[PDB]
RNA sequence: GCCCCUAAGCGUGUGCUAAGUGGAAAAGGAUGUGCAGUCGCGAAGACAACCAGGAGGUUGGCUUAGAAGCAGCCACCCUU
RNA sequence: ACCUCGAUGUCGGCUCGUCGCAUCCUGGGGCUGGAGCAGGUCCCAAGGGUUGGGCUGUUCGCCCAUUAAAGCGGCACGCG
């Protein structure tokens, strides 16, 4: 499990404020802050096109490699702003990040699979949060659901890890819920 | 041309037969007596007839062998089929009964081997929520 | 001829189309012939 | 279909080609799938009946020197591949063809060579 | 019907509409959801109109929730009466509604009835409103 | 409701930046 | 667009002269005179066709070019061969005969009725419940053939009426 | 504000609008058109058009006067 | 509660009208669970027409004979 940095170009921002912020956001740039261990913080402007494509391909948390006046750095996205409305990317959050060093994850997890037809799958946790290396994160976990009876309950105790990556959460987290299929009758009780 | 599902050894109901093959130009006693006759010969299952017409009004009936469905019922034991197949099951069967209908339906089929017709006997009997084993 | 605020392909035959600047639907079926009025 | 489906297709074409004695290719316009199915209760017990694309054969006949058999491929296709034998599948599909009278023999392939209509019902009363 | 069971004040202002939602804009709990375009009180009858709707288009399986309680109440004078002479009895109760509120959630097996009942519970509310899923 | 109407939507006027007294 | 790159082929006895817009074809059936919109050009191809060209890609001219290829090639085989579309009769009682030019029908009602032949197009009587109209202009064919046929109102239930030739018209019960 | 009434531009450059929209209005309906961006297929010949096929089990069961791929309910398969 | 209290006369009925169309009749259509006769529903259409009496103050309403029909509204709930 061996992931490449993703090249993008940021600009170091001349000017901050909300006004500065609106006119970059309007030159189809997105503004970010890049600040790590080094205990020293840059405030940078990236093309919210690449960036964006950067994100549909590797997810959320994706690396990069960022050129700063020439310079390249390692960061992480460490957070996001997104628009309820637009749904666009407001603002980012980069991590400095070195080769060879544990950070803390939130890494999505989906389902796939065919559990018995009489019953329904429900997910209570979009993510779950996971110690591992920089390069080494997963892009998303799976949990495989089939001839699974009942009420069965799917925990992050439960859940498959690559090598060399550990959950740090209470593994009572209930991820995955397998319920009986509510009856013709059942739907009509709930919010009357 | 048509094709229904008729009781061995009874002839001329009202509903399922009568007004069907009143307007295919078939003449319905001779058909009776004649299916009666190879259904008594058989006298075990109720049987799937289909008539090819022609243009002076002749008719040919083939007599194809017992449904997978009656056949499984009646090696199952039970009279009807599960409401609720794959949910609720209501009888067990062997290989041997499998083994037998697959080679009557070998029969029947287009299977090259007895091992397919078993397969499809077992399809079968999965729409009718019925274990093979 | 129904002649409805809101009209739509009730079948698979049902042709959308419009006619001298009024939206119009066409099909064999003569029940589903309707017009935005 | 994908056209890495395609190119799947192309190999076991060609797979099947290499293991087979001779080939036949003929037309089946005009065919219900209980005559095919006829045809390959016939056929299937020894030799292999297939229809496939024009231009995915093409390519897949671009293996071997069969590459003069493209001409053949305008108009419907179908193919008579012989595992067991040579020539079992050829009196199969001359019989299936006078019986259903809507079959036309293109030609076929033996002996590195393609050969016509009637030299194909002579190589048959061989 | 939901009524809340009991409210420590019986007459209140009328809910704030400025500004768009904070909490509660992205699903959470099913794999559908709708999101709201518009302010708006909605009351506890449309909220029941709207799951019937998705109850009846989905029949047996799946499972809905309502993120959104009408705890807010509204008053109205008696018919036919002057100004004046103090508040009104509460009769309607709402909920404060702005863009960006997720409102119903639902999670279905397969992608088109999901669309067509949530699309079914839309044309029963006073809101502009679209469909969102659990997916950035 | 025409007159009503008409009123408060010539308050629109470019002159009138967008106010009219009675609105 | 995909109808206006395809060229007109003219027979052998087909005279073809352009003046600037209006076009002429002049056949053994005739004569027939167009003309275009003006951002199409057409051009005597030749190798013996016409050439419809439109020098732009907007709407309006990717929308005329095969309204005036479909045109021409109307134009042409009008003189060349002709048009001629048949129709039947169906009911008791309901009958055609021609009077010269004109055409006579007995549809039931208490008067019979009459259609007059426009000009350049004529009317053959084949049988009393089966008749054709023909003509080298489609478009006049097709109005009188419409024309004809709307004399009765549709019946559903026992298909009294004038119809096209193929033409299977839906019919419905009055069980009562 | 600048065609004439009515003082001053039927101003210049690049696009849009066919509705007299401009010169009133909602939920909602819709192959109107322009721009920008994704995904699918496509010369290994795409879509449309024309030609041939779309079978056997089997009428899968429960349900009914009736259920045959086409009130409804459950499973929702196999062979060539 | 914005004009009118140094005065803007109020309900029915009569006489005279005038306008709208959201059409009662007459006219033209589409769909029908439209066989025919007769209907149901929607669309276009304001040219003309749209009765006489008994009871109730009566607005309203019930009823008797008819008629193709006995339309609904605005005009200071038109008009002292
Ligand atoms: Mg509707
Ligand atoms: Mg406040
Ligand atoms: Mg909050
Ligand atoms: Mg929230
Ligand atoms: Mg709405
Ligand atoms: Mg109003
Ligand atoms: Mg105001
Ligand atoms: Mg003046
Ligand atoms: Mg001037
Ligand atoms: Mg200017
Ligand atoms: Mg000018
Ligand atoms: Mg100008
Ligand atoms: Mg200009
Ligand atoms: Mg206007
Ligand atoms: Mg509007
Ligand atoms: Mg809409
Ligand atoms: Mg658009
Ligand atoms: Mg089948
Ligand atoms: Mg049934
Ligand atoms: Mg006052
Ligand atoms: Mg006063
Ligand atoms: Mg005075
Ligand atoms: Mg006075
Ligand atoms: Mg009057
Ligand atoms: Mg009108
Ligand atoms: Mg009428
Ligand atoms: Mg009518
Ligand atoms: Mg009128
Ligand atoms: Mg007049
Ligand atoms: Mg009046
Ligand atoms: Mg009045
Ligand atoms: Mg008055
Ligand atoms: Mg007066
Ligand atoms: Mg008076
Ligand atoms: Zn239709």
């Amino acid at each position: 499990t061996a992931n490449i940095p993703n090249k993008l170009t940021a600009n170091v921002r001349t000017r901050t404020g909300k006004g500065a912020s609106r006119q970059a956001r309007r030159d189809g740039k997105v503004p970010a802050v890049l600040y790590g261990h080094g205990t020293d913080p840059q405030h940078l402007e990236l093309n919210a096109r690449d960036f964006a494509a950067v994100l549909r391909s590797h997810g959320t948390n994706a690396i990069l490699t960022l050129d700063i006046e020439g310079t390249e750095q390692l960061a992480l996205t460490k957070a996001l702003d997104v628009h309820p409305i637009r749904r666009n990317i407001q603002h980012a959050d980069l991590l400095v990040v070195q080769r060879g060093e544990k950070v803390t994850v939130e890494v999505t997890v989906l389902v796939e699979g065919d559990a018995t037809p009489g019953t329904l799958v429900t997910q209570d946790a979009n993510t779950i949060e996971i110690e591992a290396e920089a390069l080494s994160i997963p892009e998303q976990l799976t949990v495989s659901v089939e001839g699974v009876e009942a009420g069965t309950q799917i925990t992050a105790g439960q859940i498959s890890l690559p090598e060399g990556v550990n959950l740090i959460s209470d593994p009572e987290l209930l991820v995955v819920n397998v319920v009986e299929a509510p009856s013709a009758e059942a739907l009509e009780e709930e919010g009357a | 041309l048509i094709k229904l599902q008729i009781q061995a050894g009874q002839a001329n109901p009202a509903p399922p037969v009568g007004p069907a093959l009143g307007q295919h130009g078939v003449n319905i006693m001779e058909f009776c007596k004649a299916y009666n006759a190879a259904t008594e010969s058989q006298r075990g299952n109720v049987i799937p007839v289909e008539i090819t017409v022609y243009e002076d009004r002749s008719f040919t009936f083939a007599l194809k062998t017992p449904p997978a469905a009656k056949l499984l019922l009646k090696a199952a034991g039970v009279q009807k089929g599960s409401g609720e197949p794959h949910k609720t099951k209501v009888a067990k069967v062997t290989w041997d009964q499998v083994r037998e209908i697959a080679e009557t339906k070998k029969a029947d089929l287009n299977a090259n081997d007895i091992d397919a017709a078993a397969k499809i006997i077992a399809g079968t009997a999965r729409s009718m929520g019925i274990t093979v084993e | 001829m129904k002649v409805n605020p809101s009209v739509k392909p009730i079948c698979d035959k049902c042709r959308v189309i419009r006619r001298h600047g009024r939206v119009m639907v066409i099909c064999s079926d003569p029940r589903h012939k309707q017009r935005q009025g | 279909m994908a056209k890495a489906d395609k190119a799947t297709a192309v190999a076991d074409i060609a797979e099947q080609f290499k293991a087979s004695t001779a080939t036949v290719v003929t037309e089946y316009r005009g065919l219900t799938v209980a005559n095919l199915a006829e045809l390959r209760r016939a056929l299937g017990d020894s030799a292999t009946y297939t229809v496939a694309k024009n231009t995915l054969v093409k390519r897949a006949a671009s293996e071997a020197g069969i590459e003069g058999l493209d001409e053949l491929f305008a108009g419907p296709t179908a193919i008579a591949f012989v595992k067991g034998e040579a020539v079992d599948a050829a009196k199969a599909i001359k019989k299936f063809a006078k019986d259903n009278k809507a079959l036309v023999i293109k030609g076929g392939y033996m002996d590195g060579k393609a050969l016509s209509v009637a030299d194909v019902e002579k190589i048959a009363d061989l | 019907m939901l009524i809340p069971r009991k409210v420590k004040h019986r007459k209140q202002h009328h809910p704030e509409q400025r500004g768009i939602a904070s909490g509660g804009t992205s699903v959470s709990f099913g794999d559908y959801g709708i999101q709201a375009l518009e302010h708006a009180y909605i009351t506890n009858r449309q909220i029941e109109s709207a799951r019937i709707a998705i109850n009846r288009h989905i029949k047996r399986g799946g499972k809905v929730w309502i993120n959104i309680f009408p705890d807010r109440p509204l008053t109205k004078k008696p018919a036919e009466t002057r100004m004046g002479s103090g508040k009104g009895s509460p009769e309607w109760w709402v909920a404060n509604v702005k863009p960006g509120r997720v409102l119903f959630e639902l999670s279905y097996p397969d992608e088109k009835t999901a669309r067509d009942a949530l699309t079914r519970a839309i044309h029963k509310l006073p809101i502009k409103a679209r469909i969102v899923t659990r997916e950035e | 409701a025409k007159r009503g109407r008409k009123k408060r939507d010539r308050k629109h006027s470019k002159a009138n930046h967008g106010k009219r007294p009675n609105a | 667009s995909r109808i206006g790159k395809q060229p007109v082929p003219v027979p052998s006895g087909v005279d073809v002269t352009i003046n600037g817009q209006n076009l002429s074809v002049k056949g053994p059936k005739g004569t027939l005179t167009l003309d275009v919109a003006e951002p199409i050009s057409v051009s005597r191809a030749e190798d013996g066709a016409i050439v419809v060209t439109r020098p732009d890609d907007e709407r309006r001219s990717r929308s005329l070019h095969g309204l005036s290829r479909t045109l021409i090639a109307n134009l042409v085989t009008g003189v060349t061969e002709g048009y001629t579309q048949k129709m039947e009769i169906f009911g008791v009682g309901y009958r055609v005969q021609l009077k010269g030019q004109n055409l006579e029908f007995a549809l039931g009602y208490s008067h019979p009725v009459l259609i007059e032949a426009p000009e350049g197009i004529t009317f053959a009587v084949e049988s009393p419940t089966k008749f054709s109209v023909s003509g080298i202009d489609k478009q006049k064919v097709g109005q009188i053939s419409a024309v004809i046929r709307r004399l009765r109102r549709p019946d559903p239930y026992k298909g009294k009426g004038v119809r096209y030739e193929g033409e299977q018209i839906r019919r419905k019960v009055g069980k009562t």
